[PDB]
RNA sequence: UGGUAGUAGCAAAUAUUCAAACGAGAACUUUGAAGGCCGAAGUGGAGAAGGGUUCCAUGUGAACAGCAGUUGAACAUGGGU
RNA sequence: UCCAAGGUGAACAGCCUCUGGCAUGUUAGAACAAUGUAGGUAAGGGAAGUCGGCAAGUCAGAUCCGUAACUUCGGGAUAAG
RNA sequence: UGAACGAGAUUCCCACUGUCCCUACCUACUAUCUAGCGAAACCACAGCCAAGGGAACGGGCUUGGCGGAAUCAGCGGGGAA
């Protein structure tokens, strides 16, 4: 595998990725970027908190037609929703980096999440049935994650 | 067998055509 | 854990419905090992295995009018 | 302020409507619930809530 | 393409948008003007929509149908207990319109008007004019202060004061007082400022503001219907009953050209909660709140000449939705904007008021005190017991 | 003193007011459950199963309007959840409902 | 492969709830209890044509079953007329 | 195609229950805005609506009475009231 | 010509009724919000107007009006959709 951004200095980062990932690519996108720049006991916390519906995910990008919460003004944002699948995943891979931080013998208490990327991974082929027999896509969205963590 | 994905739907996926072929009057007066 | 296969053989073993099979919910360990028609009978006969009575039709109301 | 020619109660100048009869009878009604028992010939000495039923049964 | 039958439209274009008031508390946009000959008062006066009833009076206007006959007709009360001022504006008045030049506080300001400057005034320290207070005690703070009183009397052409309400003679839920500038229309500048410097932290009491037999204006905000379609927004014709896709709406909302939709076409949104300033709300009773005169509390409001029973302005059980009215009230003909409980801008009228229904003097003769939590039946709680008896629970 | 009990009387008919006639026995169940979290502040409520018999009496839609139900957190001494406490809600059979307070018991 | 768009939509046939069990994981599985529906021209019990192993047991939870699933007419291994 | 319980009732109608079966029909939670789809009521007036009584409503079972114009003598006819 | 008959066309009357005067309110499922899931038509570039000229009805050119992120629920004027 190789990575976006290679870290500035190796021994002081841990990695973490996943690929083909069954999570909405556009809901993961933006739980990412709320995460991005965030400690991971800071991070662990918001994440656990956007499942219980405590702290909102600003849709910046993809926030056609989704709501507005009251949750969105710490963000300075209107739009704001919970993705519960996308935080999980997320929780999932941000606790197999700090798995990679304590073999490496990293500081746990310190890591700083500096690069999370989404890309999009292949689409999963499901059929739909319409209107006078047609049949159309029902595609998934996988998400490819990848993050770097490193010490401040 | 480490191809358990693949090898359980090739008996459920259904080739398609590439196209499917599917199945007023009009007339105003004082002329 | 799921009991649906005892629960159908208690249905032809004691000669009535799926609706009327009692099977004891604090042992249902010891029912779960019973996979055969022989130990659904065993089970009857330990009080496991109850045949619910029929519900309550009473045609009283129907005799007084 | 009239009483009411149903329930016998007492009547205020904002409350209740006035039926007036084509024979020239006005009877004066405390609410609709007085008004449509009146309408249905309902006998206000059978009625338990009226005053006639309690001059009747001596309940005062 | 004319419209064969004549219509007028389905509103009035001088009150949009239809959207929600940006303030709950009503804005006195226009004060009556200032004429120095006339003594020194206030204008404006903040009160409280307690609820509605009806009374009976005997009308005085030679020519009616209704003249020295009996009428039944429906007032609203508005508990206004007494207002606090707190503060005094001094406006000086620029080719850009008026100016706030100076603002002079009270030395003491309750808890119940700083709760006004919070938010969250339960996890905030009450820092809130702890430093401006100071200023009337330090000898760089009144020199200072005394500056600013002569800014005003110098500067200033409209001098305003501001007044805030007090919540803890409510059974409202809200702790937290309104406040608001009432402008002083008396005499000169000079005057003005020296009678509201001697109304600082002072009570004024709404029967000093406005009078009996006073049309004035009722300022607020209306009652919020929420999102509405425009059948009842604007009250527009239903389509017929065989409607596709819908029968509530407006069928044609525009021409082909403008290829635009007008502003002025009917269209469907946010109704209610407006704010509004309906005018000519004759004043028929200034009651007084329950008050201790020889040892015993006297609640006899809603007592008239002709009627000399014991009772409050309360009706049986209350009024509904609102409380227990234990303050000076207003009662006003008719209705005024607002829910129940909603705060109340009083105003002084902006017109001279000598037409025959203003200068009409109003005599109550009975206050309807049945209960409104259904069909009452009974004035008073001795008059309901000495009707119906004793009953099982006693 | 965090293993308490009491006994309270959940006015349900004012927590369905409004409710279809299809959620209103449901959601009866649902505002009791609100009010063991209110009251004893520890989630994780367990509503006995003699409780579910008595919102559920009278079908689904005529719940009755108000109940004697006895709160009692308890101490799980057991799993790692958590909370580490738990309030079992169990039904207590009265006939009048007039003058029953808030007693604790013992 | 995009914008559309995390949008339309996942709205016909009254209705679920409580506790427990298994399990990393339970609104959906299983057991128990309660509340309901089909109301014998049934949402019951058996055939014909057609289907062709879908039947049964155990196991898997990867793809499918348009949410989930510890479940399945899915998949895997045996059995059965 | 085959078998077809109790009550109500003239009824294999409708409605309720027993035997038997099921989990509300490819998801759930919260809220109860507009506009919809489905259901219902509305004072006073009673087709003034509209191409048009469209839609809705009125009537309804049984018992005792009373039943014309017209007619091919059968009917009309559950006339109507 | 014509009894009887007609999911046939038509006129009037009675009765009835929110068809209407004139709308209102209530209920169920939607819409709405959230979790999961997730399309399609369509698309030169695109999207505020007035006037002028012009293939004689501009969105773009001309002269003016002027123009402030990202969006939600609606809406049916426009895109000669
Ligand atoms: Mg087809
Ligand atoms: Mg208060
Ligand atoms: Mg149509
Ligand atoms: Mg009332
Ligand atoms: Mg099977
Ligand atoms: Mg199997
Ligand atoms: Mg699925
Ligand atoms: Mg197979
Ligand atoms: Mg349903
Ligand atoms: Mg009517
Ligand atoms: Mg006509
Ligand atoms: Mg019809
Ligand atoms: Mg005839
Ligand atoms: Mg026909
Ligand atoms: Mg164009
Ligand atoms: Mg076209």
């Amino acid at each position: 595998v190789r990575y976006s951004l290679d870290p500035e200095n190796p021994t002081k980062s841990c990695k973490a990725r996943g690929s083909n990932l069954r999570v909405h690519f556009k809901n993961t996108r933006e739980t990412a970027q709320a995460i991005k720049g965030m400690h991971i006991r800071k991070a662990t916390k918001y994440l656990k908190d956007v499942t219980l519906k405590k702290q909102c995910v600003p849709f910046r990008r993809y926030n056609g037609g989704v709501g507005r919460c009251a949750q969105a003004k710490q963000w300075d944002w209107t739009q704001g929703r919970w993705p519960k699948k996308s935080a999980n995943f997320l929780l999932h891979m941000l606790k197999n980096a700090e798995s990679n931080a304590e073999v490496k013998g990293l500081d746990v208490d310190s890591l700083v999440i500096e690069h999370i990327q989404v890309n999009k991974a292949p689409k999963m082929r499901r059929r739909t049935y319409r209107a006078h027999g047609r049949i159309n896509p029902y595609m998934s969205s996988p998400c490819h994650i990848e993050m770097i963590l490193t010490e401040k | 067998h480490d191809f358990p994905g693949e090898a359980a739907q090739i008996a459920h996926q259904k080739p398609r055509p590439t196209v499917e072929k599917i199945i007023l009057i009009q007339q105003p007066r004082r002329c | 854990s799921m009991l649906r296969l005892q629960k159908r053989l208690a249905s032809s073993v004691l000669r009535c419905g799926k609706k009327k099979v009692w099977l004891d919910p604090n042992e249902t360990n010891e029912i779960a090992n019973a996979n055969s028609r022989q130990q659904i009978r065993k089970l009857v006969k330990d009080g496991l295995i109850i045949r619910k009575p029929v519900t309550v039709h009473s045609r009283a109301r129907c005799r007084k009018n | 302020v009239e009483l009411c020619s149903f329930s016998g109660y007492k009547i205020y100048p904002g409350h209740g409507r006035r039926y007036a009869r084509t024979d020239g009878k006005v009877f004066q009604f405390l609410n609709a619930k007085c008004e449509s028992a009146f309408l249905s010939k309902r006998n206000p000495r059978q009625i338990n809530w009226t005053v006639l039923y309690r001059r009747k049964h001596k309940k005062g | 393409s004319h419209r064969k039958f004549s219509a007028p439209r389905h509103g009035s274009l001088g009150f949009l948008p239809r959207k929600r008031c940006k303030r709950h508390r009503g804005k006195v946009k226009s004060f009556p003007k200032d004429d120095p000959s006339k003594p020194i008062h206030l204008t404006a006066f903040l009160g409280y929509k307690a609820g509605m009833t009806h009374i009976v009076r005997e009308v005085d206007r030679p020519g009616s149908k209704v003249n020295k006959k009996e009428v039944v007709e429906a007032v609203t009360v508005v508990e206004t207990p007494p207002m606090v001022i707190v503060g005094i504006v001094g406006y000086v008045q620029t080719p850009r319109g008026l100016r706030s030049l100076k603002t002079i506080f009270a030395e003491h300001i309750s808890d119940e008007c700083k709760r006004r400057f919070y938010k969250n005034w339960y996890k905030s320290k009450k820092k809130a004019f702890t430093k401006y207070c100071k200023k009337w005690q330090d000898e760089d703070g009144k020199k200072q202060l005394e500056k600013d009183f002569a800014s005003m009397k110098k500067y200033c052409q409209v001098i305003r004061v501001i007044a805030h309400t007090q919540m803890r003679l409510l059974p409202l839920r809200q702790k937290k007082s309104h406040l608001m500038e009432i402008q002083v229309n008396g005499g000169t500048i000079a005057e003005k400022v020296d009678w509201a410097r001697e109304k600082l932290e002072q009570q004024v009491v709404i029967g000093g503001v406005f009078g009996q037999d006073e049309m004035i204006d009722v300022i607020g905000v209306t009652k919020g219907k929420g999102y509405k379609g425009v059948t009842s927004r604007w009250h527009t014709k239903k389509l017929p009953r065989k409607t596709h896709r819908g029968l509530r709406k407006v069928a044609c909302i525009g021409a082909w050209h403008p290829a635009r939709v007008a502003f002025s076409v009917a269209r469907a949104g946010q109704k209610g909660y407006h704010h509004r300033t309906e005018i000519n709300k004759k004043i028929y009773k200034i009651g007084q709140g329950y008050h201790s005169k020889d040892g015993k509390l006297v609640k006899n409001n809603a007592s008239t000449d002709y009627d000399l029973s014991d009772k409050s302005i309360n009706p049986l059980g209350g009024f509904v939705h609102y409380g227990e009215v234990k303050n000076d009230f207003i009662m006003l003909k008719g209705c005024v904007i607002g829910t129940k409980k909603r705060v109340l801008t009083l105003r002084k009228s902006l017109l001279v008021q000598t037409s025959r229904r203003a200068l009409e003097k109003i005599d109550l003769k009975f206050i309807d005190t049945t209960s409104k939590f259904g069909h009452g039946r009974f004035q008073t709680v001795e008059e309901k017991k000495a009707f119906m008896g004793p009953l099982k629970k006693d | 003193n965090e293993v308490v009990t009491r006994e309270y009387t959940i006015n349900i008919h004012k927590r369905i007011h409004g409710i279809g006639f299809k959620k209103r026995a449901p959601r009866a169940l649902k505002e009791i459950r609100k009010f063991a979290v209110k009251e004893m502040r520890t989630p994780d409520v367990r509503i006995d199963t003699r409780l579910n018999k008595a919102v559920w009496a009278k079908g689904i839609r005529n719940v009755p309007y108000r109940i004697r139900v006895r709160l009692s957190r308890k101490r799980n001494e057991d799993e790692d959840s958590p909370n580490k406490l738990y309030t079992l809600v169990t039904y207590v059979p009265v006939t009048n409902y007039k003058g029953l307070q808030t007693v604790n018991v013992d």
